[PDB]
Formats: structure tokens, C-alpha cells, sequence
């Protein structure tokens, strides 16, 4: 289709144009903290769904497969988003412009500080690598698609790999440096998967509780992980 | 499901 | 360190030579499978494999440069991923089956013996099929398994070593005649599969914990400590 | 110390 016909620059400009906005929270307790994060995540999810439909090749897939990918990837995607916008805030997670939290504030919710530490370490890694905006949007698309239809998804994934390499070569990196940086970035996705799985385990634990109301959409996404 | 509706648009 | 001065070919030779042996299970054909007997078999196998895993890890270039605490951390984080990539690798030439051991070759219907296991069995079968389709090479496999060991708990020495293993992967692909574009595409395909192996390990760990809390089988003191590291 | 810690030394 026309997704595979895109140039590298067009792929990058397309992903850049599709970027969701940075939402504000409604900034205490286990209940308050979870309230804020849940409300935020819920609003973000609506933008994520419309962002995915702008990821080249995604709307080519069956609605079944589109649903499956988002159900699998939504926390990874929220997390890579969070790590990206926290890059220039060492030791802090920028959940929202008006919600800059540190690891101590993550102690308010049980088991959350462990994830906070992992997210912080991921942000620190991106900061050290000097991750670029154009690289971030490629990685985020890879998370969506990775986490004749299965061949189509793989064809699009190769295209995004081509796009990442293009950005690196354009940045002046040697061939050896390109391959090394590509590997470094993709291995971070293993860590993002790990964090999502751990966090999801807490979510469908705090659910069985009724700690906070969590929304119908969130409840349905969460339910897919069980 | 809700996700299915939002996508189908 | 020493790892940083190895050539690609030297890296590959090191990793191939360090390969653990393939072990047999204590499978007893005189009695039918139960959830308990199945779990007992797998637990006993994994436990014996862990001891050889520890010897293998000490032969992965750069690993012994780490403090004992860091070595413990990496193996605690990675052990099930490592058992899993081994399983998927030796199962490649057995479509639809998982070769846990030469005398323990199972299909998904046998996985149904244990609550929650067939879902992971299906993911492992799929990963094996994916490796088969990509024609994963043994040289590539040992590189990936070493990457799992160094990467999964890492969040500068470790990163320098990981960079060397990337160099080695690309070198292998070039030697096999892949075009330069095919090389970075394959590198990416293989590393994305590591995210699915992470996923499988996490799901499996959750279930392993569930089983321990239900007293289905006695876990070894070692496995208890490895398992506890994830909780 | 952990068992793993011990086995890493042997
Ligand atoms: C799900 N997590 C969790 C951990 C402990 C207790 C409860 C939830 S988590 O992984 O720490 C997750 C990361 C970040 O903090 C949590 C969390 C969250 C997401 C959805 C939700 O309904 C509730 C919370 C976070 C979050 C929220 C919005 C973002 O854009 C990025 C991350
Ligand atoms: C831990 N898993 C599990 C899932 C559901 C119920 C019980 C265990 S699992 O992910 O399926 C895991 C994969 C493979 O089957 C399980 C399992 C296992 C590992 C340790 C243990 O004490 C018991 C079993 C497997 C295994 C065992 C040895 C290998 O070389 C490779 C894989």
C-alpha cells in the first residue's frame, strides 16, 4: 500500500505531525495520587487511539488487529511518552506540566516507587544517549506495531528501521555507530515491556480492590491483560 | 468494546 | 577489558565454546501426567539447568568483570528469559512441539496439564516458528542469549560489551552475504523478538509465583530465591 | 547471602 511507499523524511514528518498534545492533570494520598494518574491516563488514551490511526500502515490492518495492538501496547506507549517528556528533568517524572513528581512521591502508592525508579532509569538512559524527537516517534510506533497481515506489520516495521537508520546516518554517525545505536534503542524496548508488565500487574490488583474508580475504557483495556 | 467503537470511526 | 579487545570471530568462538550442555529430564513414562507431576518435571529440569547457566554466564565476555552483586542481579533478572530462548532454539526443528529435553518433547495439549501454562506454551511455539522462518543461526543465537543476560537487568562497561555483541551480530550477517540494508533490518527483527521473550518471562514468572503459593510442587531453595527476586 | 551468590564463586 501507500504506507510502504513513504520516504524516510515523509515517514518522520508523518509521525511528527501525528504526535498527541501534552495534557494537564488535576493536581496527598494513595487515592488522590491514583485519581490523578487514572484521569490523565484516560484522557491520553483517547488521543493515543487517534494517534495510532495516523501511524502509517496501522489502518491497513483489520479492526481486530488494531484493537489487539492497542490493548497490548497502551501502557508501554504511555510510559515511553512519560520517559520522553521527563528527559530534561533529572530525577523527576513529568506526568503533566503541572505534575512533576519525584521517586518519593511515588511511595504514596504501594509498589509504585519500584516502577518510578525504572522509569527514571529509562529517562536517564535516553538523556545520556541524547535521544532525538525523530527517534522517539519511530520507537513509539515500533512499540505499537511490535507489541499477509503479519507480513504487512513486518514490512512496516522494516520501514521504520530504515527510517531510524536514515536519521542516524543523516546525523553523521558512522555505519558502525548506526548499528550500535539502533541496537541500544531497541534493547530499551525490552525494558519498557518489562515496566508495562509489572505496572499492569499492579493495576489488575488495585482493580480487584476498588481503590479508585477507573474508567470503562481503562477497565476494558486492563481486562484484556487477564 | 469501547476501543472497537473509537477505532471504527 | 578483555571482552573489548576480542575480534568478532573471537567473540563468536568464545560464546559457542561456553554453551551449556543439553540435559535430560527425569520424565517417568510409567505414569500419566498431572499438574503436579508436570510442574515437578519442569522445575527439576530448570533447577539443574540453572547450575550450568551460572557456569555459562561466567564465560560470557565481560560478565566476570562485574561485582558479585551485579552478577547476581543480572542472572536474577534474566534466568527465565535465558531458559526460554534456549527452549525456543532447540525446538526450532520440531514444528508444533517444545523440546524441553531430548526425552521430554511436548505439544500444547500437554501444556494444558498445568493451569495457565498453555497460553505461554503457545507464545513459545510462535517464537520458535519465527526463529525457524528467519533461519536463525547458532552463532546468532548465542549472541542473543548473551544480550539477554547483559541487558535485562542493566537498568558503561556492560554497554561497551553489548556494543561489541552488536558488532558481532552485524559481522555474522555480512559474512552470510546479507546486504547492508538486510543487515540492520535483521538486527532489528531479532532484537524486537527479545521484547517478546521478556514478555513471556514476565507472564511465566507471575504464574510460577502463583503455583508456589498454591503448593503444587516444592521449589528448590535456589529457585525460591530466584523467584523471590521478582517479587 | 544468596545461594546464587555462593554458586557464582564455585
Ligand atoms: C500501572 N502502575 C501502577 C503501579 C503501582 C500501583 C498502581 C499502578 S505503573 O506502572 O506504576 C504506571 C506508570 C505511571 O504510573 C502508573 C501510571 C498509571 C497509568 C494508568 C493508570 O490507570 C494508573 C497509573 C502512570 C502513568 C500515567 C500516565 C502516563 O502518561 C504515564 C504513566
Ligand atoms: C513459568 N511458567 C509457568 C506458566 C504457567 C504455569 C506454571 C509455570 S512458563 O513461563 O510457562 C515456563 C516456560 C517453560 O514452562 C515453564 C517452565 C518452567 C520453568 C521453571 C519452573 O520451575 C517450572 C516451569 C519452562 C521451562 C523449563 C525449562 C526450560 O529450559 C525452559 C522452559
Amino acid at each position: 500500500s501507500l504506507a510502504l511507499s513513504l520516504t524516510a523524511d515523509q515517514m518522520v514528518s508523518a509521525l511528527l505531525d501525528a504526535e498527541p498534545p501534552i495534557l494537564y492533570s488535576e493536581y496527598f494520598s494513595e487515592a488522590s495520587m491514583m485519581g490523578l494518574l487514572t484521569n490523565l491516563a484516560d484522557r491520553e488514551l483517547v488521543h493515543m487511539i487517534n494517534w495510532a490511526k495516523r501511524v502509517p500502515g496501522f489502518v491497513d490492518l483489520t479492526l481486530h488487529d488494531q484493537v489487539h495492538l492497542l490493548e497490548c501496547a497502551w501502557l508501554e506507549i504511555l510510559m515511553i511518552g512519560l520517559v520522553w517528556r521527563s528527559m530534561e528533568h533529572p530525577g523527576k517524572l513529568l506526568f503533566a506540566p503541572n505534575l512533576l513528581l519525584d521517586r518519593n512521591q511515588g511511595k504514596c502508592v504501594e509498589g509504585m516507587v519500584e516502577i518510578f525508579d525504572m522509569l527514571l532509569a529509562t529517562s536517564s538512559r535516553f538523556r545520556m544517549m541524547n535521544l532525538q524527537g525523530e527517534e522517539f516517534v519511530c520507537l513509539k510506533s515500533i512499540i505499537l506495531l511490535n507489541s499477509e497481515e503479519k507480513d504487512h506489520i513486518h514490512r512496516v516495521l522494516d520501514k521504520i528501521t530504515d527510517t531510524l537508520i536514515h536519521l542516524m546516518a543523516k546525523a553523521g554517525l558512522t555505519l558502525q555507530q548506526q548499528h550500535q545505536r539502533l541496537a541500544q534503542l531497541l534493547l530499551i524496548l525490552s525494558h519498557i515491556r518489562h515496566m508495562s508488565n509489572k505496572g499492569m500487574e499492579h493495576l489488575y490488583s488495585m482493580k480487584c480492590k476498588n481503590v479508585v474508580p477507573l474508567s470503562d475504557l481503562l477497565l476494558e483495556m486492563l481486562d484484556a491483560h487477564r | 468494546k469501547i476501543l472497537h467503537r473509537l477505532l471504527q470511526d
